[PDB]
């Protein structure tokens, strides 16, 4: 009932209208990062979106249904971040992901820096599939920000 | 009370600018969902 695409997550609880994050509507389910909503209900126009699944450690949450995004970075190709910065038009940024190496294995990472409210912007492969969400990351030695490509389980 | 506003289609852009490095980093993820550099 609500169109596929990328969406800003706004709140009026602070000064003015504030963008706290971004998310993806696909197959009837809204996908964003846990730290954006803390699992709170969302409104979409007149209707209400209720949380359905979430996990603080993965830093993901889905609304109206189970996590639907299952594409993954192929470990070789460039991707595009569809950055949706607060107050600014959506812009695609192409990049070759780096790698977060962890005890439990490797995931892609994108070394692109944006305001906090950009959290949740989707990362896409050349087919337009969302391979994860932007905004859970680290700051490295030279002071630059690097975000995991954070993907859920379908 | 939070609300959502449509911002675009989800599509690859052929003319897109290309930027960003490809660092290979050892990280740890803790129970609180925070990454840190090992
Ligand atoms: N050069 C930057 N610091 N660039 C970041 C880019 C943010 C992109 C969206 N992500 C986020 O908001 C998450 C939320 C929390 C999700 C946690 N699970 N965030 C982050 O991942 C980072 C990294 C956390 C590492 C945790 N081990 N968290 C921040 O920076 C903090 C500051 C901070 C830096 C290093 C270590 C710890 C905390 C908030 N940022 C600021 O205070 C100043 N920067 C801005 O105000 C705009 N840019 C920025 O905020």
């Amino acid at each position: 009932e609500t169109t596929d695409g990328v969406y800003r997550v706004m709140t009026r609880r602070l000064l003015g209208s504030t963008q706290v994050g971004v998310g993806v509507m696909q197959e009837g389910v809204f996908h964003t990062m846990w730290h954006v909503t803390k699992g709170a209900a969302l409104r979409s126009g007149e209707g209400r979106l209720d949380p359905y699944w979430g996990d603080v450690k993965q830093d993901l949450v889905s609304y109206c249904g189970p996590w639907k995004l299952d594409a993954a970075w192929d470990g070789l190709s460039e991707v595009q971040l569809l950055a949706v910065p607060p107050g600014e038009r959506a812009k695609n940024i192409q990049t070759l992901p780096g790698i977060f190496k962890t005890k439990d294995g490797d995931i892609g990472a994108v070394a692109l820096d944006y305001p906090a409210g950009t959290s949740g912007s989707p990362i896409l492969d050349k087919c337009g599939r969302v391979i994860g969400l932007y905004g859970n990351g680290v700051v490295i030695k030279n002071g630059s920000y690097v975000s995991a490509i954070t993907q859920g389980k379908r | 009370d939070m609300y959502i506003e449509r911002a675009g289609d989800i599509t690859w852009e052929k003319d897109a600018e290309v930027t960003g490095n490809s660092p290979r980093l050892d990280v740890a993820l803790d129970e609180s969902g925070d990454f840190s550099l090992v």
